[PDB]
């Protein structure tokens, strides 16, 4: 085999500044004809991979020349002279020489921006779902940065454990923030024993945790 | 114009079989080398198979994880390439692409290998109910397999919308939510309808949020 | 041993 490695795993870049990401192959990718079998791709969510640079240093057609590739044997570098908004996504390297063809694990390039605390919203279960025997409580964190955040659920001030799940969006195209949804899942019978349902949010933009709550029965 | 269009994906039981097809057009087919590449969510691309041209005696090559189970083939008279998949495993679950590996890639076809049965979601409202910004949305709960799509007001409403990745619950069913923020003052001046689609179950639902 | 993918690509076929 030939194993392809990359670093870093994540790279926040301020728009207009350079980006440099690295790739390594476990053996030389030079062919007898002087060609280096190394290729770079950018992949955005929901899209297929887009070729950026082929055979180590050749720009693919239509790719802005802000991108460039270089390499020495087994260590390769992709550079972006100045990052623009459409550049965000996961960058992969790949070798097409030794027949178990392989891709690297990817480097996620994100836009760096100033810290932004989330605004928080809490949604009680709908009566429509309650009449089916289950209750979902949803907590929304809107447009924060950076991505790290901690959401905790408290029912009548009792910190919950094991009964919630979260998901986060990719960076917003206009303000480079994230949003996050958390769902606390309860039986209808458990839901109706308790009064206060609270979502407690910790984030680097907050000096102290923010709590949004409601009382069952408004 | 160049077109590569995968089809044949869907839900299949472990140990079952599936044949993917990739219909192509817009380019001379005879001396184009083609590949299947797959991608599981949250992971990078994994090369699956490679097939050369008639001039090359249709030589084929395979990833270690699929040897002996998958067969890549092509019909030059129909400008189509195929991927026959036998003895499928849960670890074969992925989006499958056909591509020349370079500038041209199809849109992909999703293959889900699982013994779980198809189930369409219920769609519940996330009701708005004091900083000039209100939030509302739809919760799309308990469906299988992926994927689900959500739009608002039939696509007219996009600003402020956040449609989150699904989470896989311990029940083995998926659940996702879509939200939008709105000026609170206008609650009553706009109608908000989420349009939820789950093709594996033929579920298409529109839900008014109040 | 060798890399001939550009030369068998859809891009090349168009020339
Ligand atoms: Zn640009
Ligand atoms: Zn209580
Ligand atoms: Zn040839
Ligand atoms: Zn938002």
């Amino acid at each position: 085999d030939v194993v392809m490695t990359q670093s870093p795993l994540s790279l926040p870049v301020t728009p207009g500044e350079p980006a440099s990401i690295s790739c390594r192959s476990s053996r030389s990718l030079l062919t007898s004809k002087g060609i280096t079998s190394l290729y770079w791709y950018l992949q955005k969510p929901g899209q297929s991979p887009q070729l950026l640079i082929y055979r180590m240093s050749n720009l693919a057609s239509g790719i802005p020349d802000r991108f460039s590739g270089s390499g020495s044997g087994t260590d390769f570098t992709l550079k972006i002279s100045r990052v623009e908004a459409e550049d965000v996504g996961v960058y992969y390297c790949a070798q097409f020489l030794v027949y178990p063809y392989t891709f690297g694990p990817g480097t996620k390039v994100e836009i760096k921006r100033t810290v932004a605390a989330p605004s928080v919203f809490i949604f009680p279960p709908s009566d429509e779902q309650l009449k089916s025997g289950t209750a979902s409580v949803v907590c929304l964190l809107n447009n924060f940065y950076p991505r790290e955040a901690k959401v905790q659920w408290k029912v009548d001030n009792a910190l919950q454990s094991g009964n919630s799940q979260e998901s986060v969006t990719e960076q917003d195209s206009k303000d480079s923030t994230y949003s996050l949804s958390s769902t606390l899942t309860l039986s209808k019978a458990d839901y109706e024993k308790h009064k206060v349902y609270a979502c407690e949010v910790t984030h680097q933009g907050l000096s102290s945790p923010v709590t949004k709550s409601f009382n069952r029965g408004e | 114009e160049v077109q590569l269009v995968e089809s044949g994906g869907g839900l299949v039981q472990p140990g079952g079989s599936l044949k993917l097809s990739c219909a192509t057009s817009g380019f001379p087919f005879s001396n184009v080398w083609l590949h299947w590449v797959r991608q599981a969510s949250g992971k990078g691309p994994e090369w699956v198979a490679h097939i050369k041209a008639k001039s090359d005696n249709y030589a084929t090559y395979y990833a270690e994880s699929v040897k002996g189970r998958f067969t890549i083939s092509r019909d030059d008279s129909k400008n189509t390439v195929y991927l026959q998949m036998n003895s499928l495993k849960t670890e074969d679950t992925a989006v499958y692409y056909c591509t020349d590996i370079l500038e041209y890639w199809g849109q992909g076809t999703l293959v889900t290998v699982s013994s779980a049965s198809t189930k369409g979601p219920s769609v519940f409202p996330l009701a708005p109910s004091s900083g000039g910004t209100a939030a509302l949305g739809c919760l799309v709960k308990d469906y299988f397999p992926e994927p689900v799509t959500v739009s608002w007001n039939s696509g007219a409403l996009t600003s402020g919308v956040h449609t989150f990745p699904a989470v896989l619950q311990s029940s083995g069913l998926y659940s996702l939510s879509s939200v939008v923020t709105v000026p609170s003052s206008s609650l009553g001046t706009q109608t908000y309808i989420c349009n939820v689609n789950h093709k594996p179950s033929n579920t298409k639902v529109d839900k008014k949020v109040e | 041993f060798e890399d001939a993918h550009v030369e068998h690509s859809i891009s090349r076929s168009l020339l």
